[PDB]
């Protein structure tokens, strides 16, 4: 099994992170209603693309440690970013072991206003930016949110990046195989990571060069 | 003689000397107290402070073994720290291995297993500390205790620590099958400071935790103001 593309992107106050609700095996659609978003903690959220059986290890493994860490000793939960520097280095060291955590994760997470998304390899290359994107969003859809951001740096409003998330899930539904139109988004705010209901973006399939007749190679 | 030196030796009467004299190290500890309230569980424990600047929340007895499950370890506390990491060792492996909150029931014989093996060696010393394990898992409220013999009982109402006798003959008037752990929270913090003397420490302390459906079923420290004063 495996899972798709991910994007994510900050706006003003918080991350977005949209990912399809799809598991394939190869070339084969298997499982269609499946939630690939995780949440960790009371302040992140993670998705990963490609083997899945890795992503639910290393995301049960990270989860395992922050409720621990919180009901055992009487400490604060791990903030996003310690909660990814954890997670990158479990990843690392599972690499060096010659037993890869074959999946690129996501990373969001929000805690009082340090907003914090960052994206790791399973190599172990990390980084950080404004729009991170996964599987082929890395080529298809991480180009738009660029221009997107760039358009205007100030920072982007809430709707005004949904909106440019929808804009890019079409596309990626347009132009990748191994994908369908019934995708989610997590939005991560001050308050916390809340996932929104599935939900399918419009498409558009009648432009007059797409006739029969113009088509035809006769 | 000799034959009460060591875990591995049996008195001519058939009696472990150590474990008794383990046990007897219990029976002068701090007062604590058990309610299992057939919709939760109500421990609260005693702190007695030997020194009076010591921060609140300091020498802590009370705690949590798993999200539904805490122990409070009556007697030497350093002991007690050693059983709780071994419970939470054994918890975590049921929430790994099995992908299910361990029973409570399981919970107390794993840990009176482990305060068991420690005496039957001879390079070892049996634990000096007794733990009251309160959970409640998917088969209902749980009250168990363990004595440094390793031996594991359930109760409904249980009281340890220096004052056991007359602190424990409150608890026999109680109802336990309509007491409910909203009113337990008051009647085992008034039964504590009724058995405590206070004419040999001058700085004593009530702390006191449960679990029951308001906590959505997990072991939290009582809210502060929940506490009667005195």
């Amino acid at each position: 099994a495996s899972g798709g593309s991910v994007i994510a992107i900050k706006y003003k106050g918080g991350v977005l992170m949209a990912a399809d609700t799809l598991l394939s095996y190869g070339s084969l659609a298997k499982w269609p209603n499946i939630p690939r978003i995780r949440l960790l903690g009371s302040h992140s959220a993670v998705c990963a693309t490609g083997s899945y059986a890795d992503f639910q290890m290393m995301a049960k493994q990270v989860e395992d440690n922050i409720e621990r860490q919180k009901m055992y000793h009487n400490v604060d939960e791990l903030s996003p970013s310690e909660v990814f520097s954890y997670l990158h280095r479990s990843i690392y060291q599972k690499r060096c072991d010659f037993d890869p955590c074959l999946c690129q994760m996501v990373f969001i997470g929000v805690r009082d206003g340090e907003t914090f998304l960052a994206g790791v390899d399973d190599v172990g290359t990390r980084w950080e930016d404004d729009c991170i994107a996964t599987g082929y969003g890395a080529y298809i859809a991480l180009p738009l949110l660029r221009q997107a951001l760039e358009k205007n740096p100030d920072g982007l409003s809430r709707g005004e990046a949904m909106r440019i998330l929808t804009d890019c899930l079409r596309v990626l539904f347009y132009r990748e195989c191994r994908a369908i139109n019934k995708f989610q988004v997590a939005d991560a705010a001050s308050d916390g990571v809340r996932i929104s209901e599935p939900f399918d973006v419009e498409t558009h399939w009648e432009y007059e060069g797409y006739c029969f007749e113009k088509t035809a190679i006769i | 003689s000799g034959h009460d030196q060591s875990t591995d030796v049996f008195s001519a009467e058939g009696r472990v000397f150590q474990v008794e004299y383990a046990g007897k190290a219990v029976d002068n500890s701090s007062t604590a107290v058990a309610a299992c309230c057939k919709d939760g569980v109500v421990v609260a424990v005693e702190k007695v402070h030997t020194s009076r600047m010591l921060e609140k929340g300091s020498n802590n007895r009370i705690h949590a073994v798993d999200r539904q499950a805490g122990i409070c370890i009556c007697g030497l506390l350093p002991d007690g720290r050693a059983i709780v990491s071994r419970a939470r060792q054994e918890a975590e492996n049921s929430r790994d291995i099995f992908a299910t909150p361990i029973r409570g029931s399981v919970l107390a014989n794993r840990v009176g297993e482990f305060m068991h093996a420690y005496t039957t060696h001879f390079a070892y010393r049996p634990f000096g500390c007794s733990a009251i394990i309160a959970s409640y898992a998917d088969d209902g409220p749980q009250l168990f205790v363990s004595d440094p013999s390793g031996t594991v009982a359930g109760y409904y109402g249980v009281a340890l620590g220096k004052a056991k006798t007359v602190a424990k003959s409150e608890l026999e008037k109680l109802d336990f099958s309509s007491l409910t752990c909203d009113e337990a929270v008051g009647k085992l913090a008034s039964i504590l400071h009724e058995v405590h003397d206070k004419q040999k420490d001058k700085l004593y302390e009530v702390e006191v935790a449960w679990v029951c459906d308001k906590s959505d079923r997990k072991f939290v420290h009582v809210p502060a103001d929940m506490v009667p004063a005195e």
